[PDB]
This record gives structure tokens, C-alpha cells and sequence, in this order.
């Protein structure tokens, strides 16, 4: 009951609270603010801002923060993206109202002390070698750096020049002009309407207003080849789609998932693949194929993505490509745009079952457009897809300038032009 | 409107205080274990192999 | 006197003795390698092959080796590029006799040993870091990488990935299929010519023929950037002009001196230069242009070169190319050509006045043309270049497809297409 | 014909078994001195200490 609550402060802030009655409780604090909001001088900043959350404030030393969430078995975490940050604490119902303090010390008062900063710049090279013993993770930063000239080409993780030279005085600076009032969402899920109303006019002080917004993207048709000793060859062809929060954009996403966009049964042969089962047909050897499809505020990338042997690399692309041709000259049947809006409603609501799944598409509503839709809405629109409406984005992909990226032994990959 | 996680495969990167810090919304690659040979990256820098799976309670 | 004499042995190898009557000598190996004949699997190979003339051969140890040579003054050094590679020794006059034997068991009977090749894995770390310290040296390698889709594209350096893994088997390989009789050229500088005959008469027994066939190299219009923290920004935008032995050559040689391609007074203002003047009148921050001329068997690139300040990268290249359209619309003077083919002319016999450089000389047209060809022949061809030739190679300049490199901190550094 | 020398460009590497390792067929780009503040940069291996003059003369 109560399903959500939805206010929108004078100061553009955005406070939505839901009361379960659920023993345990969770708070967000969502922010824009990422890698696209950082230009040539400062790269690297967000990195070391996400790294940052347990310094000494001006409310709690770095000891008391530590030791006061652990004394009721509390957790303190963050989570960010190329367009959004996102704070998250919770632990037990009673114990909601310290872990709450302490959550407004580290994200709207925060103090950057040389020594601390200093003594914490080694762990920008523990966390980007972490995330970089996954061949995934590279090979979508350089996509995006083949893809965009300014703004979205920027990675999550701060460049190799650049480790041990990021100062408290470039910290200071991204807190000040990008975590402000009109940017932000506060969204808390076993607590009352009024008290978190109570919490938010604790940072009114200042930065009630607008920040330093983004530069628009501009699109790069590039290329970025990167040749190691991988076993095998990672890559990725994509175009430009379509923004969130439009009709288009839905579209594309029934399009990912009639050319196979993830598995349903362990184990299985992705039978309601059409990407899958075209490469299958004449590559024997070990192979993965998908669809891609990313989406941001006012750009986005649809494309393909293979994994396979390095002497097969070209096979995998060819064959993944005449696919998306068949679809774009009118081979579509109509069972399988039924089969496809299943996965896309039934992914969105086992989506938001977790009190995880469920605050973060809250927090992205509230960011994006600034209010919240029950997802009775948002079934709808994806019934209201028509046929064709599938036809005309595989004609936007097929006729649209390329972006590539790959990785391994590149011998047998084809390039961007061929 | 909708997430980066629900119809779109861009990055998350997590950390944490007093659990692992993880980075992913699209990068499993699925269906590619059932193709043989695809081997668990050795680590240096030792990082969550069950993501805190112990303490249920 | 006996200006060269010059034989071509049955086996196709190239003996060309001069005797002067200078106290020293030199004596020179030129061969058909390089980075261009290897493939994807075993990059770096040549690399550590020019750094392996010192170790166990099969009639010489390495203990023999470095003290045979040292014991009577002498010299042994590798030079290599991108086409070919060139083993020169040198001494006194009676001495010569020795290091010439011990020249012919480094480049024709190595013993590639385990632990002698797996302690030389970590010079190449060190050789490479000592190149590397020029920023001249990756832009460069970088240039090549975004000009070409293979084959010229290798550097002359190793990849990191690669270092600690260069196998003896690997370096095996590469001698015995591109250090054969039909690729190399043996030059004599204070020798007779029939000793030198009786030397090359001990390496006839097997490598007799062709060796491995170089791949063509394949036009890629690319472009590849690299941001790093030093102070200056090196770009390089080239196009593909003219192989190396053809009438189109030589007028790009004239116009490599028309526009500009280095200093003659020290501290010199580069009054002569065209394009170091146009880009002077706005440009009033420390920079330095040129023009860049490559020229290989099959293909070259002929563009410009800028290192300049971050924030005016951008005026400095627009500056520096619309000066080489106004030479394509026909604003071409004609003492500028004369004055141009002076530099051309004096430039080339100077370059032969050393010992080195003669015999570095001679060595290119070995391998290149199978014939020599005195200064006088050479000087008349620089002189029919005429001024209907020079607006038609600025015209392929300016029509043809581009390709770029860049270092530094590229935040104003204009896009390929931009 | 021609070497690579002689149309500058093409970059070269030299190795010796008894004297400094080199790069440079064309990579001094003249008159880039002439720019001020343009420091020496210190090479660590100190290689072509005044350009080997030790027992050359």
C-alpha cells in the first residue's frame, strides 16, 4: 500500500519515499554527476571521488564513520555510471536514523586532506586492475572512445599519466559545481514521508541550484584496435539509435530482443535467438554473440557484440551483420515481436522485485524525467510497438556510419571499412 | 524514464566499505560457458569470488 | 680512383669493392628485413635480432667475440629500418682480415641458446625505454600503425605485451627464410675487390634464394590519438605520394624543399621555408613545423609536422595546410624551384662525404635498384624535375585521403575530419 | 635508388656491441630547440654521453 509517495522540493530536489513494513530499510542519494561531466584537464576525478566516501568529514572523522556503521552491522556504497552517482545505505528499521547522518556528511560536506588523498591514490591502480581482469570492461571503454569525440568518450576509470597527480584542490571542484540541489534525488524505502523531508533541509544552505552541466556528444564514426595476449577476440560494432525517454527508443529495445539479448535456460541454445542461431549455422568452434543497446540522455548505441577464436573473428562478425540486413528489407513474422514484448515486460518486473532492483528505478526515474510512472504505464508502451516500427530501426543501423573496437590477437579481424 | 540497467548494457562500477567492490550491468557474456573453455581470471590483486555469499545468517 | 667496382654473383648477391688508401676500413652486411616481414604472431622478432650480434655463434664465442674485437680497437654495430638491416664492422687496414671473419658467423651461423636469449628479454625493456624518451619516436610508430592496415605498420620497436615471450625458435625462423643470398648486398670500403669475393664464397653452401615474400601494404586512412602529460603537442597528417625509384619521387623531393625540411644557419630564422613563415604571421608562441618525406619500395607518405603548444595545435596545423593549397591553385614561383634544387642537390653530396654515409649509400641501391650510379647521373635527374611536376604532387596531396597522429594533451587537437 | 636517408622521414634505430644504442634517421625535428624552457630531458640510461667523445679523437 501507499505505493509511493512523490514530492518535488522548491529547490529542485526530489523526495520520494515508500513505508513497507519490512524489518530492514534502505536509503538512496542519487546524483548527476559521472566520467561525461569531466573535461581534458581533470580526467580521472570521478574515480577517485568514488573512492572517497569513508575520508574525514566535517561531521564525522574517519574513524567514527567506520567504526559507527559497523557497530550495528550497517553497510555504506557507492554506485556510478557515465551519467549518474548513486550513495546507498541500510541496515535494521531502528537503526535508520544514525546510518542517515552519516550519509549527509560524506556526500554534502566532505573534507579532502592532502595526506588522506595522497595515501589513497594507489588505490585508483587496485581498483582499475580489478575491474580490468575481465576483457569486457576495456573494450567497452575504448568503445565509447571510438564512438564519441567529447563527453561520453571518457572512461570510468582514471588513465594510467594521470594516477598520483589528481589533487584535493580538482576534488573540491567536481563536489562544488556538479552536486547540487536541482540534480539530485533522495529516495527512501522503509522510512516515512516526513522525516526525509526533515533530513533534506539539512543541505539547503547552499548549492541550491543548477551545476556545470555536459557538453553534447558528438558523434565519432572510429576505430580503436588493440592487439594483446588474449586467448580471444572481443568486439563490437554499434551506430547511433536514440535517446532515453522516446518513442523510438522502445523500439530498439524490442529490436535487441528479438535478435537475442541474453539466456533464459542454463545451459541452452538460445533457441529464440535469430542472432544466435544465423552465426550457428556455419561456425562450429566456441562463439558468443548478443545484442548491445545503450541509452543515455541525448545520445545512444545499438550494435552487436562477439566473442570467438581469433581465426574466426571474421566469420562471426559477417555472418551477425546480414542478420540485422534480413530484418531491415522486411523478413519479420509477427509471432516473434509477441515472444520478444514478453521478455522485454517480464525482465522489467522480475527487475524490480529486490528492494535494490526497485530503489534503483526510482532513482533513475526521478534523474531522468522527474516523476514516477506505475509500471502498468510502462507495459502499456510496450504493447503499443507496432511492426513497423521494428522495420525502421534495422534500417536506421544498417544504413548508419560505424564505431568498432576490438582486443586480442587481430590478425583476422576485419576493419570498419571492409 | 528508464535505467542504464534495464535495456541498456553500460557499466556500474561499485565500491564499497565493508564489501567488494564490483564494476557490470551488461559484462557477462552468458552462453559462452556451455562452448567449452572459457577459465576464471587469475588474480594479484585478490578480488570477491562468491560477492560476501557467507554470513546468511 | 677505380671509383667502385660492382659485381652481381650468380646467387643474386651484390659485391661492390672500392680501395681507397685510407689507414681504416669498413665493411658492411645490407639485407632485405625488417619490421615489414613479420606477421601478427611474432612481432618483435627483429627487435631482439639487433640486439642478439654479441652472443654464441657456432665458430665463435661470445667470450671471443667481444674480446677478439676489443683487442685490437675495433667496432661491430647493427642499424636496421622498417625495409632492410645493415651489419658493419671496422678497424685498421691490417686488421681487417679478423673482423671480417668474425662478421660472417654473427649473420650466418647463430646459435640462438636458451639462457643467453632469456637473460637478453630484458634489454628490450631497456632499449625501448631509451628510444622513448623522444616523443619523436611513438608519434612516429604511431603514424605508421594509422597510415597502414599491415606490413608497414609494424613498429621497429617490440610490444609490451610480447616482451619476456620472444622464443629461440621464433628468431630461428627469421633468419632462415629472410637472410638469404638474393637479398643482400656485401660492401667493401678499404678492401680489394677479389679478397671480398673469396669472403662471400663461405656462406654459398645453403640460404641461396628468395626468401619469404613481403605482403603489400594496404592504404588505411586512420587516425590515432594519445593523451599523456607531456608539455608539447607532436601531430603528423600525411597522405600516400609515391614509391621510391619512379618519376613522381623526385617531385616530391622538390617539394619536400619548397615548403621546408630543416635549418641551414644555426639559430636561423628559416627565411627560405614557406610553410614555417605562413604559420609564423598568426603564431607568435613557440612551435616548429617541417615537411615529412617517406619513401619505401612500394609506397610513402609525404605530409607535414607540427610540435607546438596544446591550446594552439589547432591554429598551427590549419595554418600549416593551407599553404600547400595555395601551391596546388598554382602560385608557384620559379626561382623558389631553382633555390630548391640547389638544397636537393648540395644535400646529397654532402651525405656521401663520410665514410658511413657513402657506404650507406651504396647499400640502398644494391638492394633497391641492383645497379650504382655515379653523383653526376643523379644530380641531372633533380634538375629535369619541372614546375608542371611540383603543382601535380601538391594536387595529390590535397585531394587524397588523410591519416594522423597525435600526442600530448589533445584537447584542441582538430579531429582527421574536422 | 634512394635510401631513407635521404628524403629524412623513416625513423632508424642503431644498436652497438660496444658503444651507445640509437635512434633517429629523422626524428630531431631542428629549430624545435629554438622554442625556450625546452629542458634537456636527463636520459636515465645516460647513454650517448657526449656522444661517446671517451677515447674518440
Amino acid at each position: 500500500p501507499q505505493d509511493l509517495e512523490f514530492t518535488r522540493l522548491p529547490n529542485g530536489l526530489v523526495i520520494a519515499s515508500l513505508e513497507n513494513y519490512a524489518p530492514a530499510s534502505r536509503i538512496g542519494l542519487f546524483i548527476k554527476a559521472g566520467s561525461r561531466y569531466e573535461d581534458s584537464n581533470n580526467l580521472g576525478t570521478s574515480h577517485l571521488l568514488r573512492l572517497a566516501s569513508s575520508l574525514t568529514t566535517k561531521g564525522a572523522s574517519s574513524f567514527k564513520i567506520t567504526r559507527g556503521i559497523e557497530a550495528v552491522g550497517g553497510k555504506l556504497s557507492v554506485t556510478s555510471t557515465r551519467e549518474s552517482m548513486a550513495y546507498t545505505v541500510e541496515c535494521l528499521r531502528d537503526d535508520i536514523e544514525i546510518l542517515m547522518e552519516f550519509l549527509l556528511n560524506v556526500t554534502a560536506a566532505p573534507e579532502f586532506r592532502r595526506w588522506e588523498v595522497a595515501a589513497l591514490q594507489s588505490q585508483l591502480r587496485i581498483d582499475k586492475a580489478v575491474a580490468f581482469q575481465n576483457p569486457q570492461a576495456q573494450v567497452l571503454e575504448n568503445l565509447h572512445a571510438a564512438a564519441y569525440r567529447n563527453a561520453l568518450a571518457n572512461s570510468l576509470y582514471c588513465p594510467d599519466y594521470r594516477i598520483g597527480k589528481v589533487t584535493p584542490d580538482q576534488l573540491h571542484y567536481y563536489v562544488q559545481n556538479h552536486f547540487t540541489s536541482a540534480r539530485m534525488a533522495l529516495i527512501g524505502l522503509g522510512v516515512s514521508h516526513p522525516v526525509l523531508k526533515q533530513v533534506a533541509e539539512r543541505f539547503l544552505n547552499m548549492r541550491g541550484g543548477l551545476g556545470l552541466s555536459g557538453a553534447k556528444a558528438k558523434y565519432r564514426g572510429g576505430e580503436i584496435r588493440d592487439q594483446n595476449g588474449d586467448s580471444l577476440v572481443h568486439a563490437a560494432l554499434v551506430a547511433e539509435s536514440a535517446a532515453t525517454g522516446s518513442a523510438e527508443a522502445n523500439a530498439f529495445s524490442v529490436l535487441q530482443h528479438v535478435l537475442g539479448a541474453g539466456p533464459h535456460v542454463k545451459r541452452g541454445s538460445n533457441a529464440t535467438s535469430s542472432l544466435y542461431q544465423a552465426v550457428a549455422k556455419g561456425v562450429h568452434q566456441p562463439f558468443d554473440v548478443s545484442a548491445f543497446n545503450a541509452s543515455y540522455s541525448d545520445s545512444g548505441l545499438f550494435g552487436i557484440y562477439t566473442i570467438s577464436q581469433a581465426a574466426s573473428a571474421g566469420d562471426v562478425i559477417k555472418s551477425a551483420y546480414d542478420q540485422v540486413k534480413a530484418i531491415a528489407q522486411g523478413n519479420l513474422s509477427n509471432t516473434d515481436v509477441q515472444a520478444a514484448k514478453n521478455k522485454l515486460k517480464a525482465g522489467y518486473l522480475m527487475s524490480v522485485e529486490s528492494s535494490e532492483g526497485f530503489l534503483d528505478e526510482v532513482g533513475s526515474q526521478a534523474l531522468v524525467a522527474g516523476s514516477y510512472m506505475q509500471p502498468s504505464t510502462v507495459l502499456q508502451q510496450i504493447d503499443s510497438v507496432a511492426d513497423a516500427d521494428v522495420i525502421n530501426a534495422a534500417k536506421k543501423f544498417v544504413s548508419g556510419r560505424k564505431s568498432m573496437a576490438a582486443s586480442g590477437n587481430l590478425g583476422h579481424t576485419p576493419f570498419v571499412d571492409e | 524514464m528508464l535505467s542504464v540497467a534495464s535495456r541498456s548494457g553500460p557499466f556500474a562500477p561499485v565500491l564499497s566499505a565493508t564489501s567488494r567492490g564490483v564494476a557490470g550491468a551488461l559484462r557477462p557474456l552468458v552462453q559462452a560457458a556451455l562452448p567449452a573453455t572459457s577459465e576464471s581470471p587469475v588474480l594479484d590483486a585478490k578480488r570477491s569470488f562468491l560477492c560476501r555469499e557467507s554470513l546468511s545468517g
